[PDB]
């Protein structure tokens, strides 16, 4: 199996940014795409963004094209999450997620599409 | 349903990082697979320098999916209806008289694009044999791929024996034993006992100073007789 371990989470005031990191160890040979997603209180699950595996094409979710980048490091097995123009209704916790199943590309903006979770990190913006 | 993602021309991405005797090296490849002729075109550069092994001792680990499988035969295909969730294929590759390939690949699509993903482990190669002596001809032969069905992996179970020409005009026979298993769960065509007809053969690029391979392939499935 495969895990994953987010890191870079804080509290910045709006307009700011943040970077976060998540590290994979185990069955990474496998991964064909990793992402994003994001879930505030009481809210359910919001895609935020993916990044196929192979080639680094990117897909975000529609409040967050623009502001965020998703990039990958394969030979460090890193996936990044640049964040700028931070605003408040971007405060949640945010997962980093991996997949081992091939796809088309629109299965991925599916937020239940992940084969794996991380633990989460949290995002406060005031 | 998978099969539906061949209907046309469809973009090709090939990664393997291999060892042979302790020989490290990488190999990329790009082309274009079309089901409907059964037919591959595709480019294979060494990304660390020199291979240290025959370019055609590699042919075979270098995408069943882009087989023609008749309209009467369309039942049979496993290889496209575990697509796009993908597949796992190993193998165990006993060349005769020397030493062994062991690899294991997921051939699965990245959006519009099919990748196949290897790792290769050669041991026990003779230092002055044909392979790591470099002693087979630049060149390929047609092969009887014999595909029956593992109802117990959920899979199927594949062998056949490659020829390899030497220089010397003997022959160097490669015993290749063959699994492949879905990667996802879902509905996956169980074959009746088959055979895929493959043919191969292998150019050079002149204008490409790096060590490469170009490959066009043309593959049918047969054995039902309608």
């Amino acid at each position: 199996q495969v895990q994953l371990v987010e890191s870079g989470g804080g509290l910045v005031q709006a307009g700011g940014s943040l970077r976060l990191s998540c590290a994979a160890s185990g069955r990474t040979f496998s991964t064909s795409a990793m992402g994003w997603f994001r879930q505030a209180p009481g809210r359910e699950r919001e895609f935020v963004a993916a990044i196929t595996w192979t080639v680094g094409n990117t897909i975000y979710g529609d409040s967050m094209k623009g502001r965020f980048t998703i990039s990958r490091d394969r030979t460090k097995n890193t996936v990044d999450l640049q964040m700028d123009s931070l605003k408040p209704e971007d405060t949640a916790v945010y997962y980093c997620t991996a997949r081992s199943r091939g796809f088309v590309l629109s299965d991925l903006r599916s937020v239940d599409s992940f084969d794996y979770k991380g633990q989460g990190t949290q995002v406060t913006v005031s | 349903k998978g099969e539906e993602l061949f209907t046309g021309v469809v973009p090709i991405l090939v990664e393997l990082d291999g060892d042979v005797n302790g020989h490290k090296f990488s190999v990329s490849g790009e082309g274009e697979g079309d089901a409907t002729y059964g037919k591959l075109t595709l480019k294979f550069i060494c990304t660390t320098g020199k291979l240290p092994v025959p370019w055609p001792t590699l042919v075979t680990t270098l995408v069943q999916c882009f087989s023609r499988y008749p309209d009467h035969m369309k039942q049979h295909d496993f290889f496209k209806s575990a697509m796009p969730e993908g597949y796992v294929q190993e193998r165990t590759i006993f060349f005769k008289d020397d030493g062994n390939y062991k690899t294991r690949a997921e051939v699965k699509f990245e959006g519009d694009t099919l990748v196949n993903r290897i790792e290769l482990k050669g041991i026990d190669f003779k230092e002055d044999g044909n392979i790591l002596g470099h002693k087979l001809e630049y060149n390929y032969n047609s092969h009887n791929v014999y595909i029956m069905a593992d109802k117990q992996k959920n899979g199927i179970k594949v062998n056949f024996k490659i020829r390899h020409n030497i220089e010397d005009g003997s022959v160097q026979l490669a015993d290749h034993y063959q699994q492949n298993t879905p990667i996802g769960d879902g509905p996956v065509l169980l074959p009746d006992n088959h055979y895929l007809s493959t043919q191969s053969a292998l150019s050079k690029d002149p204008n490409e100073k790096r060590d490469h391979m170009v490959l066009l392939e043309f593959v049918t499935a047969a054995g039902i007789t309608l």
